[PDB]
């Protein structure tokens, strides 16, 4: 059986730069009678099926923009993207079809861009939720770069650790930023016993946190 | 047009078998191989096996030899994958793919994938909650609204805004599992002058429960 290795596991480039990524096979993929290497490259964007880019190591699939090139032979192969676009955000896999099929581990491509501060929004529990007996407060930290960010929650001025779940988006092709949601869930009875809820965002773009608050009797 | 139509999400109990279809249309079915590929959440593609539908001949990744059985019904242009004695290790998305063996030796058209979850848990549909800001208007050139989709199982759920006609400014967050239920959220950002005047609705689908919910976002008082 054939074993496939890709490197690096990820890499970051700025829009318009060139990137090359590498694939190795445990056995040659060069065919005897043929002059072809049975090696294909695939692009998989978040939430989508893989898409064929190149086959026979170097033939481009129809519709594939000409910025994607494949090269190499035997046990050593390369995929090159000239002038990366933010729409190229994806995992890239090589795959042998010399005997059966084997995918490489993938190379994740990330985009580098200018730092941007988060836009921070806080939201109280809905009255729908409250009739359920539970109560989520949600904070969106949107359209920021780089990815590293800290969020802190306070109730009536006091920090809070349990019941806070966080989730980051994939890097956006539209503007190369990240976003983050933070949800604090409490029981309805604990939520009503307290009056003020605050979410604080610490990002490298500014030395002081961005702070959003709401009060249960604000109107 | 070439299409490979896979079944929707499958919640199955540990120890049982699951059999999933891949219905091919738009080309000569017996001229291409059907390959099957596994992908765990956030992980890489892993090839399972293939069937040559003309002959019925099958080849498997040895790791899957005891797990998978590939078949093909030539009369219905449908390839099937059966997974036996399922465990949590089998929880994944399975793709089928048209595989041009003998020519490109590449997988040129792919199914959308069938999400298999192996669990004893029951199917629970989501509750969908509107996210509208409290009285204090905050930074009021654009306004951010959202939907909280709480308490469902299994994955996946999808979210759109105004049936997909509200596209830009959207952020849909990955689901997190907590105490046996998933939660996710989605935000949308619009000009403050357009809302509440022009409606904003999130449209939530949960295919495992065959449920769809629309939640219009309306201002609080
Ligand atoms: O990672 C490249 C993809 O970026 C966009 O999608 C991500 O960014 C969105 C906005 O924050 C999120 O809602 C989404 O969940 C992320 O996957 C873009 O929409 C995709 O088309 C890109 O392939
Ligand atoms: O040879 C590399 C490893 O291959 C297998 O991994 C497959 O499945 C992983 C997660 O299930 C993917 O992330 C990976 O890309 C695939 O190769 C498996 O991990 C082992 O058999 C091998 O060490
Ligand atoms: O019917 C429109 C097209 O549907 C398929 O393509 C879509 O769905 C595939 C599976 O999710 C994707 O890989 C593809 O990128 C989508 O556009 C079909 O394969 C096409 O031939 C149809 O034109």
């Amino acid at each position: 059986d054939i074993v496939m290795s890709q490197s690096p596991s990820s890499l970051a480039v700025s829009a318009g730069e060139k990137v090359t990524m590498s694939c190795k096979s445990s056995q040659s993929l060069l065919n005897s009678r043929t002059r072809k290497n049975y090696l294909a490259w695939y692009q998989q964007k978040p939430g989508q099926s893989p898409k064929l880019l190149i086959y026979w190591a170097s033939t481009r699939e129809s519709g594939v923009p000409d910025r994607f090139t494949g090269s190499g032979s035997g046990t050593d192969f390369t995929l090159t993207i000239s002038s990366v676009q933010a729409e190229d955000l994806a995992v890239y896999y090589c795959k042998q079809s010399f005997y059966l099929r084997t995918f490489g581990g993938g190379t994740k491509l990330d985009i580098k861009r200018a730092d941007a501060a988060p836009t921070v929004s806080i939201f109280p529990p809905s009255s729908e939720q409250l009739t359920s007996g539970g109560a989520s407060v949600v904070c969106f930290l949107n359209n920021f770069y780089p990815k590293d960010i800290n969020v802190r929650w306070k109730i009536d001025g006091s920090e809070r650790q349990n019941g806070v779940l966080n989730s980051w988006t994939d890097q956006d092709s539209k503007d190369s930023t990240y976003s983050m949601s933070s949800t604090l869930t409490l029981t309805k009875d604990e939520y009503e016993r307290h009056n003020s809820y605050t979410c604080e965002a610490t990002h490298k773009t500014s030395t002081s946190p961005i702070v959003k608050s709401f009060n249960r009797n604000e109107c | 047009q070439v299409q490979l139509q896979q079944s929707g999400p499958e919640l199955v109990k540990p120890g049982t078998s699951v059999k999933m279809p891949c219905k091919a249309s738009g080309y000569i079915f017996t001229d291409y191989v059907i390959s099957w590929v596994k992908q765990r959440t956030g992980q890489g593609l892993e090839w399972i096996g293939e069937i040559f539908p003309r002959s019925g001949s099958t080849y498997y990744n040895e790791k899957f030899k005891g797990k998978a059985t590939l078949t093909a019904d030539k009369s219905s242009n449908t390839a099937y994958m059966q997974l036996s004695s399922v465990t949590s290790e089998d929880s994944a998305v399975y793709f089928c793919a048209r595989d041009y063996y003998g020519t490109s030796f590449a997988m040129d058209y792919w199914g959308q994938g069938t999400s298999v979850t192996v669990s004893s848990a029951k199917t629970t549909p989501p509750s969908v909650y509107p996210l509208a800001p409290g009285s204090a208007a905050q930074t009021n050139s654009m306004v951010t609204l959202g939907c909280l989709v709480k308490g469902y199982f299994p994955e996946p759920v999808t979210v759109t805004w105004n049936s997909g006609s509200l596209s830009s400014g959207v952020h849909t967050f990955p689901a997190v599992l907590q105490s046996d239920l998933y939660t996710l959220s989605s935000s949308v950002t619009v000009p403050s002058s357009t809302w509440p005047s022009e409606t904003v609705t999130c449209n939530v689908a949960h295919p495992a429960s065959s449920t769809k919910v629309d939640k219009k976002i309306v201002p609080r008082d």
